């Protein structure tokens, strides 16, 4: 509800560093394909951040309702971009639970 | 072993086929039927039917 | 064996490190890939090198 937005301008990208960086499995993007990132380029990119269940990974989307997609995060429909998502049961989960 | 899903060993064999130019030396199991001629019939030559 | 970032490389018309420097596969390529997971095999606690 409310997850942060990181603007990354001026630099240059290096997108083969995000496998080293994070242990997942598909780099889903919509717009454009994971492999072709590196030869072509952008104005700006924003990279959004947040903790979700893995019941509602598949609502992060373009074009699709329930409820983190409708009032928490809600993507649009000419969303050009990547999701990468990846458990986080070592760090974000606690016996005790989590508030 | 206490790395992340992502970097996990993974075992992979890839099974590369090539269609069948060649007589075929490997075939699946399919028991053969003896041949007719002059009729109208389904044949099964190598595993192209008709 | 391979790293489970690197599965989605082994397909026809990849990119990345091993699709262009270890092992390329064809782009009219026929023929099926199997991957499993191997934790319990070809992993060590030290470091498997
Ligand atoms: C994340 O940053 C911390 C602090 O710099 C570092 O100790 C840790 O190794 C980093 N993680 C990765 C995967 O590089």
């Amino acid at each position: 509800y409310a997850w942060n937005r990181k603007r990354i301008s001026n630099c240059v990208a290096d997108y083969s560093v995000i496998y080293n960086f994070a242990p997942f499995f598909a780099f889903k993007c919509y717009g454009v394909s994971p492999t072709k990132l590196n030869d072509l380029c952008f104005t700006n990119v924003y990279a959004d951040s947040f903790v979700i269940r893995g019941n509602e990974v598949s609502q992060i989307a373009p074009g699709q309702t329930g409820n983190i997609a409708d009032y928490n995060y809600k993507l649009p429909d000419d969303f050009t971009g990547c999701v990468i998502a990846w458990n986080s049961n070592k760090l974000d989960s606690k016996p005790s639970g989590n508030y | 072993p206490t790395y992340g899903v992502g970097h996990q060993p993974y075992r992979v064999v890839v099974l590369s086929f090539e269609l069948l130019h060649a007589p075929a030396t490997v075939c699946g199991p399919k028991k053969s039927t003896n041949l007719v001629k002059n009729k109208c019939v389904n044949f099964n030559f190598n595993g192209l039917t008709g």
